[PDB]
C-alpha cells in the first residue's frame, strides 16, 4: 500500500538515536570513500600506463638523414640496421613504426602539444622488445654513438617507480577499506539491534495484531537504505573536498610533468553508481538476516 | 543674338578638364601612398612570417627533444635518479631548463600574435589599396568620357564660327600691366591647359607666376578654399567669376583688361568692371 | 466445531514440568474462561500456544479455523487478526496520542481510507473513554490506560480475546471498570479467556473456571466460583 | 582492593555483546593506526629531508656581460666578487664555474637537449656551503642586485617543493583520522547505552544497595579500556603488515637509490607509546562523561 | 529525632495533577505501615521518595540518622546502605546461582570475602532457602524467587525494608506465607513499608494501613483495615 506512512515514521528514528545514526554515516563514508579512493588510483594507473612503455620494451630512435626519407622499411639502410639487431638473441621483435604514426599519437604521448606543433619533427623510432630487460645497458652503449642511431630511451632499471608506489597505495587503500567494511558489517548488526531494543513497544503490537512478516522489516530496512545512501553521498562529497583543499597544489603538476593524465570531477561520476550499488547492497544484504535470526 | 550662347555652354566643357585634373591628382597621390603603405605592410608580413618560421623550427626541435625522454619538471627526477649526488644536479639543470622552455613558449606565442596582427594589417592595407585603385579607375572613367566631350565644342566654335564674322561681323603681383601684347589676336587653341594656348583662365603665368607660386590652374579650388580678398580695399583680386558657378577667374591686368575672345576673335575695349555681381566669386589665392 | 488443544508439550532447556501435558476442556463461543493457577503453571506458554508463537513439541493447536500445529510462516499472521491480547504493562507508545494508539492497527493492515476513521469512534463508544481521546497517554492515569489496550484490539473483530494478567496491580475499586467492560464485549458474541491471579473476582463470577498446575489440571467443572 | 570481582565480570560483559565489542576493536584499530601512519609519513618526510642538508648546495648566478666575453674570471668586475664571498661567516669554500663546462655538464649528465639548449643560456656561478642551509635568510637580505650578479636562486626550495606530495598524503591521513575519530568517539558514546542495557539486572540493583558512585561505571570503563588497548595493539600490528606487504617493494626499490630515510620496525615502535596514550585518552575521557549523562 | 518526613512534593513537568501534596506523615520505629494507595497516581513516587531517587520540589525529608533532603558528592550511598528495597519483578541474576545472588550485594559495598561465609550463609536459611541453596534461579518457581529478593535486602541488617508490590502477581495460597515471612523481619524492629493493591490479606492482622486518594492522605489508622 501507500508509502505515506513509511515517510513520517523514520523521523522518529531520526530523532531517537541520533548519536548512533550519524556514526554509521561517518564509518560508511570512510569505508566506501577509501574503496573509491582505491579504485581511483587503479583507474589512474591504467590511464597513465599508456604514456610510458610496458614490461617488454626499449625505445630507440633514428638519425635525421635516415628518418627524413624511408617512410617505410624499403631502403637498404632500414634492413642494414634491422639485421644487426637481429644478430643477437636478447630481443624478440621489432615493431614497424615510422614517421606517419608519430604524430597521430602525439596527443597521446604528450597532451600539451594539442596545437599544430608541426609535421616532420618527431624522429622515427623502430623500437625493440627484449625478454631480458636487465642486461641491456650494454645494448644501449652499443646503440650509443653508432653511425645510424640517434639515442635510446629506457623506462626500466629504476625509472618505473611510479607504478610500484601506485599499486602499493592502491592495495593499502583496499586493505584499510576492506577491514573498515568488516567493521561496517558489524555496525549494520548493531543499529538494527538498537532500533529493535529502543523501539520494541510497537514490534510486539505488530506481531500480535497481524502485521505481515515482510512489512515488519520494512521500517528497519529503509533506515539502512537511507543510512547507506547518506553515507555514500557524504563520501563522494568528501572526495571532492579532499581533492580541492590540498590536492590541487600537489597533484596537478604531474600533468605539467607529463606523467599522469586528467583526473577531474568527471571520472568519479563513472564510479559513483558502482559506489551506490556496492554500499546500499552491502548494507541491505546484512540488514536482512539480522532481523530474520533475531526478530 | 546667337553669337554668345554657343561659347557659354562650351566654357563649362573647357573648365571640366581643369576641375577634374586636381581630383585625378589627389586620387593618384592617394593610390601611390596606399600602394607604398601596402608594400611596407607586405614587407612587415614577410618579416613576421620569417620570425614565425624560425621560432616554429625552434618549437619543433624542443617538441622533438622532449620525446626522447627529456624531462624538465623536477618531480620525476626522483623517479629517474639513482643517487642523491646527481639528483641535486638534475634539479639544478631542470630548474633553468624549464625557464628556457617557458621563454621559448612565450616567444612563440608573441610571434604568433604579432604575425596574426601583421596579417590583419596587411589585409586591411590591401583592401584600402584596392579601394583607392577603384576610385582611381572611377575618376579616370568620367575623365576619358569628358575628354572626348571636350572635342564636341571645337566643331561649333573653331569650325562653324570661323566661316562668318570676317572684318565686318566680328600691381607688383602682376608686373605685366598690359597683358595684351602677345595675347590679342589669339582666338583660343583647344580650350584646355596648353602652355601658350591662352584659354580663358590660361593667362596666369605671365602675371601671377613671378615668385614661384605654382598654382594648380583650377579657378574652383581657390574660388572656395582660399583666403578672401576685398576689391574695395584697393586689392585687385576680384575676377569675372560672378554669377557663374565653377567658371573662369581671370585677374584683370590693371583696371579693365578683358583680353579674350567672344566667339572666335574679339578686340579689347575699355568697358567698366561690370561682371562682378553676386558674392563668393573669386579670391586672392 | 471445536477450538482447543490436546496432548501438547514444550521444553526449552530442561523438561522438568514440560509446560502442559494434555488438555480436554470444552470452551464455547461466548464463554468466560478463567485461568487461575500458581506462577509455575506456565500460563503464558498456554497463551503463546493459542498465539502460535511457541511451537508445541507434540499435539496440535486449532482455534476454530485450521490446525496451527504445522502451519507455515506465510499464513501465521492471518490467524492473528482474530486474536486479541492484553497485558500488565499496557503496551502503549509514549510519543503517540490516545487516538493514535487505538488507530494503529488500521494502517498496518491497509484497508480502505474511508473505513479507517469510520470505526475508531464507533469502538471508542463501547469502551468507556468516549471522550478525552486527544490527551497524551503519558499524562493519562493508569486506570484508563488499560481500556486503551482493550480498545486497540477491536479494529478487526476478535473471535477470542485472551487476557494475560489484566489486573492485580490495579485498585479493586477500578477493577470493576475493567471486569464489567469484558462482559459487554462477550455480549457481542465473542469469547474471552481470563487469566487473573487472585481470589476475589474468581469468587464473584460463577463462570467456567479452568485451573492448571504445572501441566496438571487442578479443578475443572466449567461452572461455579 | 576487590580486583577478582572485576576480573570475572568482564568476560560475561564481552559475552553479553561481542558484536559491538569487535566493531569497536576494528574502528579503534583503524582510527588510531591510520593516525599513526599519518605520523610515520611526517617522520619519513623530515627524516629523508634531513639526509640532504649535508649535501644541498646553495647557488647564485651571475649577469651575462661578466661571462659572455670571458670564460674564466679574469676581468676586474668579477675580481671583487671572487673573494668578497670568502669574507663571510658561513661559507666553507668558493669554486668558480666556467660557462663552457656549465653548458655541456648537463649534456654529460644526460645526453639530451644537445641541439636545442642555448649556448648563452647557462650563466656562470659560484659555490657556497652553509652550516645552516635551511636558515639561508642571511643571503636573502644580502645578495641584492650587485654589479656582477643576475638573480638569486636563494639556495633551493627545489628539494622542499619535491618533498611536498607526501606532506599532502600526511595531512590527508590526518583529515581522515579526525573524521573517523569523531565516529570512534560516538561509538564509544553509544557503547555504554547498550552495555548498560544488556545487563540492567545488576546495575539496576547496586544503585539501590549502596555501592559507591565511582564504582558503578568502573566495570563499564575497564572493558572499554581493554578494548582500546587491544585495538591499539592490533593497529600497530596491522600497520606492520601494510608496511611490509604493500609499501615494502616500493621502499626497497628506493633502497638502492638512498633517497628515503627507510623507516624500519624500530621507527614505528618508537611512536607506540604516544599512539597508545592517545588511544587510552580518547577512550577514557569519552567513556567517562557519557556515564555522567546516562547513570 | 526519629524517622519523620513532611511537606514533601515533586511537581513534574507537563502535569497539572502531580499527586504530591504537602502531607505531614508520621511513622513509628519498629512498626509496619501499609501504603495501599490508588492506581498509577502516586504509589511509587512516595515509595522512591524515602530512597530519594527523585529530588523533591519542596519539603525536608528526614531519617533518624542524618538529613535526607540535602546531599553532597559522597553521601548519596550513605542513605542507601540501610535501605532494603523489593520491587514487583523478581530481578535476579541469570548468570549465577541462588547462593551468589544474595552475596552479590555485599562486595559492592566493600565487604571482605572472609566475612561473606560467616554472614551470608547465616541469612538465607532463615528466609526459607535451606537444604542445598544451589539451584539456579532461572529454573525455580516464582514462590521461591521472591524470597531470595527479600533476603537480598536483609544482608547488612537494615532498620527499614521498603517493598513495592511484593506479592505483585501471585495466588493467595502462595501469598499468605509471604506475610509469615515478612512478620519475621517486622518483629526485629524494621519499619517495613508495603505498597499493595491486594485486599483481604492486610485485613487479617489489622496493622497500620495508610492510603492516599489522588495525592493526599485520607486514612491514618494504626490498627485499621482496607476498605
Ligand atoms: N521462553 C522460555 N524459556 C525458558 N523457560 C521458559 C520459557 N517460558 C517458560 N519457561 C519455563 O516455564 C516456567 C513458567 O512459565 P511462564 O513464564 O509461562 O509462567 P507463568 O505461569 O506465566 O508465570 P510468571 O509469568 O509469573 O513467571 C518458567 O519458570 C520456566 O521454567
Ligand atoms: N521519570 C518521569 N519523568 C516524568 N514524569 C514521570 C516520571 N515517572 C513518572 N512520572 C509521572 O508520574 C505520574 C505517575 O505516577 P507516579 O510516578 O507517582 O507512580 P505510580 O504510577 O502511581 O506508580 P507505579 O510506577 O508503581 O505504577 C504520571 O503523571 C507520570 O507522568
Amino acid at each position: 500500500m501507500r508509502f505515506g506512512f513509511l515517510l513520517n515514521e523514520v523521523l522518529t528514528g531520526f530523532r531517537r538515536n541520533v548519536t548512533m545514526t550519524i556514526a554509521m554515516i561517518l564509518t560508511t563514508a570512510i569505508s566506501v570513500g577509501l574503496f573509491g579512493g582505491g579504485m581511483l588510483v587503479v583507474r589512474l594507473a591504467d590511464s597513465s600506463r599508456a604514456i610510458y612503455l610496458d614490461r617488454v620494451e626499449s625505445q630507440v630512435f633514428l638519425t635525421e638523414d635516415v628518418s627524413a626519407n624511408d617512410s617505410s622499411c624499403d631502403t637498404t639502410a632500414c634492413k642494414a640496421l634491422r639485421e644487426k639487431i637481429e644478430t643477437r638473441s636478447d630481443v624478440k621483435a621489432v615493431r614497424f613504426l615510422n614517421r606517419q604514426q608519430a604524430y597521430d599519437d602525439a596527443i597521446r604521448k604528450f597532451p600539451q602539444f594539442k596545437d599544430v606543433a608541426g609535421k616532420d619533427s618527431f624522429p622515427a623510432s623502430f623500437i625493440v622488445k627484449l625478454e631480458n630487460p636487465e642486461q641491456h645497458k650494454d645494448f644501449d652503449t652499443a646503440m650509443k654513438g653508432q653511425p645510424g642511431v640517434l639515442d635510446v630511451l629506457n623506462q626500466k632499471e629504476l625509472i618505473d617507480r611510479l607504478f610500484a608506489v601506485l599499486d602499493g597505495l592502491s592495495n593499502a587503500a583496499f586493505a584499510v577499506a576492506l577491514v573498515q567494511a568488516i567493521g561496517a558489517i558489524l555496525l549494520i548488526a548493531n543499529m538494527v539491534q538498537v532500533a529493535a531494543y529502543t523501539r520494541r513497544t510497537e514490534i510486539g503490537i505488530m506481531r500480535l495484531v497481524g502485521a505481515s512478516r515482510w512489512y515488519t522489516q520494512l521500517p528497519f530496512l529503509v533506515e539502512a537504505m537511507l543510512a547507506a545512501t547518506m553515507g555514500v553521498g557524504i563520501a563522494v562529497a568528501g572526495l571532492m573536498v579532499v581533492r580541492a583543499l590540498f590536492l590541487e597544489n600537489a597533484l596537478n603538476q604531474f600533468y605539467q610533468a607529463n606523467l599522469i593524465a586528467k583526473v577531474d570531477y568527471a571520472d568519479i561520476l563513472f564510479i559513483t553508481p558502482w559506489l551506490l550499488l556496492l554500499g546500499v547492497a552491502m548494507s541491505g544484504l546484512t540488514a536482512y538476516l539480522t532481523l530474520r535470526l533475531y526478530v | 543674338a546667337k553669337l554668345n550662347e554657343l561659347s557659354r555652354q562650351a566654357e563649362q566643357t573647357t573648365e571640366a578638364l581643369h576641375s577634374a585634373q586636381l581630383d585625378l591628382n589627389e586620387k593618384l597621390a592617394a593610390q601611390r601612398a596606399a600602394d607604398q603603405k601596402l608594400a611596407d605592410n607586405r614587407t612587415a608580413l614577410d618579416a613576421a612570417r620569417a620570425r614565425l618560421a624560425t621560432f616554429q623550427t625552434a618549437v619543433n626541435k624542443v617538441a622533438a627533444a622532449t620525446y626522447m625522454g627529456g624531462r624538465t619538471h623536477g618531480m620525476d627526477a626522483i623517479l629517474t635518479a639513482e643517487s642523491p649526488q646527481l639528483l641535486i644536479d638534475r634539479l639544478s639543470v631542470q630548474r633553468v631548463m624549464a625557464h628556457q622552455m617557458s621563454t621559448q613558449m612565450a616567444r612563440f606565442k608573441a610571434a604568433g600574435e604579432q604575425a596574426v596582427k601583421a596579417e590583419q594589417a596587411a589585409a586591411k592595407s590591401a583592401a584600402d589599396a584596392r579601394s583607392a585603385a577603384e576610385q582611381a579607375a572611377a575618376v579616370r572613367a568620367n575623365l576619358q568620357h569628358k575628354q572626348s566631350q571636350l572635342q564636341v565644342q571645337i566643331a561649333v566654335v573653331k569650325s562653324q564660327y570661323v566661316a562668318l564674322t570676317p572684318e565686318e561681323r566680328t600691381g607688383d603681383r602682376t608686373a605685366v600691366v598690359q597683358a595684351a601684347l602677345t595675347q590679342v589676336g589669339a582666338p583660343y587653341a583647344w580650350g584646355g591647359a596648353a602652355p601658350g594656348g591662352f584659354d580663358c583662365s590660361g593667362l596666369v603665368m605671365w602675371a601671377f607666376q613671378q615668385a614661384g607660386i605654382a598654382l594648380p590652374h583650377s579657378s574652383q579650388a581657390l574660388a572656395h578654399g582660399g583666403q578672401p580678398v576685398a576689391l574695395s580695399d584697393l586689392q585687385p583680386g576680384d575676377v569675372l567669376t560672378f554669377y557663374s558657378d565653377a567658371s573662369h577667374a581671370g585677374i584683370y591686368i590693371g583696371d579693365g583688361l578683358m583680353v579674350h575672345s567672344s566667339t572666335y576673335g574679339v578686340p579689347v575695349r575699355v568697358v567698366p568692371m561690370d561682371s562682378s555681381g553676386p558674392i563668393y566669386d573669386a579670391r586672392r589665392y | 466445531m471445536m477450538i482447543t488443544l490436546d496432548h501438547v508439550t514444550k521444553q526449552y532447556k530442561s523438561s522438568a514440568r514440560p509446560a502442559l501435558d494434555d488438555i480436554n476442556v470444552k470452551i464455547d463461543k461466548g464463554e468466560f474462561v478463567f485461568l487461575i493457577g500458581p506462577s509455575g503453571s506456565g500460563k503464558s506458554t498456554f497463551m503463546r500456544l493459542l498465539l502460535a508463537a511457541e511451537t508445541p513439541t507434540s499435539g496440535d493447536v486449532r482455534v476454530s479455523k485450521f490446525h496451527v500445529n504445522k502451519l507455515r510462516g506465510r499464513h501465521v499472521p492471518k490467524l492473528r487478526q482474530v486474536i486479541g491480547c492484553v497485558f500488565q504493562d499496557f503496551r502503549l507508545l509514549q510519543q503517540k496520542t490516545v487516538y493514535d494508539n487505538v488507530a494503529f492497527a488500521l494502517e498496518v493492515i491497509g484497508k480502505r481510507t474511508d473505513a479507517i476513521n469510520r470505526v475508531v469512534p464507533e469502538v471508542l463508544e463501547t469502551v468507556g473513554l468516549s471522550g478525552k481521546a486527544n490527551r497524551l497517554p503519558d499524562e493519562l492515569s493508569g486506570g484508563e490506560q488499560q481500556r486503551v489496550a482493550i480498545a486497540r484490539a477491536f479494529v478487526n473483530r476478535p473471535l477470542v480475546l485472551l487476557a494475560d494478567q489484566p489486573t492485580g496491580n490495579l485498585d479493586p475499586e477500578t477493577s470493576r471498570d475493567i471486569m464489567d467492560l469484558l462482559e459487554r464485549i462477550n455480549r457481542t458474541g465473542t469469547t474471552v479467556l481470563m487469566a487473573t491471579h487472585d481470589h476475589h473476582i474468581v469468587d464473584s463470577m460463577r463462570q467456567r473456571v479452568v485451573e492448571l498446575s504445572l501441566g496438571r489440571l487442578v479443578r475443572d467443572e466449567q461452572r461455579g466460583v
